[PDB]
């Protein structure tokens, strides 16, 4: 049916109330996300260019959303790729991006994209990962495609990526129901700390979970 | 000639020698439509062995003798491989190929081991690669990873298809 | 030193990716030098250069589009800005 | 280039429709040309278009071949459906 | 003789058996001008398979029967390889070479697998290396890395060319 | 037209105002570059001998220039070759220069030059790359041609190479609008640190971006 | 030596022009001799010149062969163009 | 220590590569000590030695040639400088 | 002409002013070298027995000399062999000297001597290389010929070898114009540190670059 | 041994001179014997001498064969020249 119908606007037009079928709260963000991924079309932004920093906890739907997203979008959640920023330290760039001597190994989630060009990419308290990765994170942010250790450059725009932060765990104390604009700002710099904005500037938008 | 290893089940199907299949119809529709291709008439299958696939083959052959086969192929006929061996061996297997190519009227299904062998490698595989002789293979990918792929021109010769347990 | 020239000059080719991709979206584009400069004003930083501009632009810029992509009032192949 | 492809497809435009007894609509033709190039890594728009095309040309014929009157190939579904049949989210 | 594996599409082009190409003209202009060389008449191609390259070949052949081919080659004619196999195999393929060398009037295009083989290696490759017999190859570099290169005198025999997707 | 006209001085004579069609600032460097590549002719220097250390940031035109350069010079930017000094560690010399047992692999940008004898070569905060490479960097600096792992020696003078440095990121604080001569010197030694001058002495000249 | 080559080329000077129906201009002849030796590693000026030559002799003939009157081979382009066709930056 | 001698002295053999290659281009060469020294002035550095000179020269030097290689006004086998 | 004239004393007799055609400074060393290689004749030393430790920097002519040496001596510089002591660690002895199981590989510069029996051999801050090599370095110093992993023993005396040291980079501060005898001594022990003298005792002589 | 070689060369002394119509001078004969052993790694003085010899025997004959009267083979040049022709720095 989705294979059938998928007119290319039924999601979008309904995507909120579509998405609304899932997780209460962040309706805006939900909307924003809906809003966002619509820019994943029209190519008014870089046709090669899906970048979401979750501000939230466990139980926050960070998974759900991301799950449901392609499960909504790509009609499955297996498009998603878990990636542990705990596992991002110094040299995993190889195990991110094909070595070729240093076996020759590259991509925990890439070859999976080499497997699955339409996908979703989850990262974990992502700033937890090292200034090592930020550039290869930036690689994603770069150009909206993904180069490889063998060099192969592949579209991100045909996939999604996910960023998560508990950074405001404190600053959550605000919505633990205060106006987020406090913590929004309050976390912003805090994560803005970890990242040259340019990093942050290819973000779709930052995602609170309240 | 066109005997011994050369055999067909189509008449056998018209003979009713075998089992009416179910459900792989549109699956076969693909397998069928593979022959349509000037590029690759020649499909190969992936999946779980022993599941009916060579009957899925026969499914074609039924749909052939059923004339559920559309035009071009309707004249053509199944060949079910025979595997066995006997000085040299393969040259026979090499030999039959022109015969059936001479047949102007048939098709063969290569069955499972499409082989990287000691005595081997390119056997018909060029005459395969000759861009002639509509034929079908099958395996599970575990093999498929190699022969069709390690060439990739046999990949360019073969069309892979797989179907889950019904 | 990268002169005010360069700033707004690069601010041009900044637009290129938009056009060379989006309008290549196919949506006409208007340019308000003032804002562009007001942008370019905030666009160029000493330390980081204008480099933030990429982000700087996209934020509101792609937005107002994406917004007016929604707004159904004035639509693709038009042009509007702030 | 995607466009030359269309021309070279226009080259084979008569070809497989005169094989498949259909009427190619360049709308489709350019469509997949973009679309395949967008969505298909492996084979090449010089072909993979025609791949889609002939396959679309089949799918129509398929419908047109047997029980589903349009002999022409639509732009969209011919691309779309098949391409959705290729992937999804039409 | 000069038949079976020996075949040509030029007449077929004069027969109109095939498709008028576009755009690879100056591309062919090179491929053409490769023959001019006392050093290497013999080009090989790199690029993406299935894209029209053997028609790009035919493009020559058209431009040949078009007589868009300039002088020396105008008498010469395409040969489109046939690949297949049948005791020994290659000696045939070895055999035809003098025949066409005897032809004084043609050219062959070797197609894709220019092969490092088990049964192989230098086959015509010396008669190739004989510094005679204008011929053309093609592949993608992935193969090109080996046979023409691992000799390098076949590199000294072959002229590589590639063209992007149009 | 360029194929037509290219008299062999129209660029040069106009090359500034040619180049000026591109990126404001570094006009001098632009000029110098124009000045430089003219020495890429006349053979008054070693006819086998194009070497540019960029002092600058992102947005600094480091790419633009280099891009436009052959895009100006060779009438295309695909002559350029990106090379990641991050990817230059110890043994990539093989993956720089053909192995042959150690498959047999050589040149991330070479075989591309083996592909494209007229080209441009980009390196990245280049001193970021290892004293490993400096000698094979020096190989470029060597002799103005490029030997291979199979041994093949090929002209650099028929291509361009690019060096980039953020080293003065601090020292940029000067032109963040101070007289560069400070930071020029101030970065000079700083990069002069990383390199025996001989390395630096085959440079066309160091390139600030101000 | 480059020069002897010219002579040995002068040896085949009549040869392939009487094949290619052209007039070799020794200016060209010495030209590539330097130039090829300069620009061509692989084949040998004893040939590669003539290579260029015959190829130039072709390229002219090519133009001269079909639609582009000079039967002679220029110095420059014959070297140059072809050599630029060989490499670039004429 | 490498005396002012050495500086301009090396500045000579600096010229050699030019001549020993280019004019070996075949183009006569004039030498303005002042500029040469003005060059040599900026030519020698304490730390790096005069070593930059290689670059130093080529930049403008090969240029003005390459320039006057274009300029069609005064041409090969002449000599001009700054 | 050299093929013609080479009487076997024209070099020698002129070798200084010969060599003087090249690099100012180290004229003595130049002389010494001239002096040295003359002992490469007369066989008054071991007819099987050319060993030079360069004390100097980049730009120091270490290359030039060595280059020009055979370029003077053997009428070409391709006799020379670059060898990276950085690349001398533990097991390269195989890749120095034919393995034969451990493919079978030996000599980065040997098989080249197996190629070219009259040659020049460059080593790099050589003490940078490992006590691994000193003995196979000593192999050179040994017997004045070169055994192989297949066993083949080949004359060094028909070639040259080169040793380089920046060791006095500090101690260069002396001639950075002080009497070298300080740093000569001062570096001597310093390098004498790295080597049992016997190593050093087959040296032609240590070569300063001042 | 170098010396036995001379004898075994003396063995073939008549041989190739009666082929090459020359007069071998043992001075040469012992000469290369040392000299080749000195200068030639690959072939073996049991031969390589004679190699040089016959080659010298040629070179003389060569000169003697055609326009350059001595039928004998000199010590030196026969060794030397040829050996210098082998290497250099006579």
């Amino acid at each position: 049916l989705t294979k059938i119908n998928e007119t290319e606007s039924e999601k979008l037009l309904s995507l909120e109330d579509t998405l609304h079928e899932r997780v209460i709260g962040q309706k805006d963000a939900v909307n924003s996300i809906s809003k966002a991924v619509r820019r994943a079309r029209a190519g008014l932004k870089d046709p090669k260019r899906g970048s979401f920093i979750f501000l939230g906890p466990t139980g926050v739907g960070k998974t759900e959303l991301a799950r449901a997203l392609a499960e909504s979008m790509f009609g499955d959640d297996d498009a998603m790729i878990r990636v542990d920023m705990s596992e991002f330290m110094e040299k995993h760039a190889v195990s991110r991006l094909v070595g070729a001597p240093p076996h020759d190994d590259g991509g925990q989630l890439t070859e999976k994209v080499r497997r699955k060009p339409y996908s979703v990419i989850l990262f974990d308290e992502i700033e937890k990962a090292h200034p090592d990765v930020f550039n290869i994170l930036l690689q994603v942010l770069d150009d909206g495609h993904l180069t490889d250790t063998k060099g192969r450059t592949v579209d991100f725009r045909n996939t999604i990526i996910i960023m998560t932060s508990n950074v405001g765990a404190q600053e959550l104390q605000d919505q633990r129901g205060q106006d987020y604009e406090t913590i929004r700002k309050t976390m912003l710099k805090e994560l803005k700390n970890s990242f040259r904005p340019e990093f942050l500037n290819r973000v779709d938008d930052i995602i609170v979970f309240h | 000639t066109l005997d011994s290893l050369a055999r067909d089940l189509t008449v056998i199907a018209k003979d009713g020698t075998l089992d009416p299949v179910i459900g792989r119809d549109k699956e076969i529709t693909r397998v069928i439509e593979v022959l349509s291709r000037r590029t690759k008439n020649n499909p190969v299958l992936i999946g779980e062995p022993g599941v009916g696939k060579t009957a899925i083959a026969e499914g074609l052959a039924q749909a052939i003798v059923n004339n559920e086969v559309p035009e071009t192929l309707k004249d053509k006929r199944v060949m079910s491989l025979d595997m066995g061996t006997v000085g040299e061996f393969e040259e026979r297997l090499k030999k039959v190929m022109e015969e059936i190519q001479q047949a102007g009227n048939v098709i063969l299904f290569i069955d499972e081991l499409h082989t990287l062998v000691g005595a081997a490698s390119n056997i018909l595989k060029p005459a395969l690669a000759r861009g002639e002789l509509q034929c079908i293979g099958a395996t599970t990918l575990d093999e498929y990873r190699k022969n069709i792929e390690k060439d990739a021109a046999l990949e360019r010769r073969f069309q892979p298809v797989q179907v889950d347990e019904p | 030193k990268l002169t005010k020239e360069e700033l707004k000059e690069i601010v041009t080719m900044m637009v290129n990716k938009l056009t060379n991709r989006l309008s290549e979206q196919n949506i006409n584009i208007i340019v308000t030098d003032k804002a562009k400069d007001k942008i370019a004003e905030e666009g160029y930083d000493p330390e980081y250069g204008a480099r933030p501009l990429i982000r700087a632009i996209q934020k509101t810029i792609e937005d107002n589009l994406s917004e007016l992509i929604l707004d159904g009032n004035q639509i693709e192949g038009k042009k509007v800005t702030v | 280039s995607v466009v030359d492809t269309v021309a070279i497809l226009k080259g084979l435009r008569d070809r497989y429709e005169a094989h498949h007894r259909i009427n190619i609509s360049d709308e489709a033709i350019e469509a997949a040309v973009k679309l395949s190039n967008r969505y298909v890594s492996d084979r090449f728009l010089p072909d993979k278009a025609i791949d889609l095309i002939d396959e679309a040309s089949s799918k129509v014929r398929l419908k047109s071949h047997t029980t589903p009157g349009m002999s022409t190939s639509l732009s969209e579904e011919d691309i779309a459906e098949v391409i959705a049949g290729w992937t999804g989210i039409p």
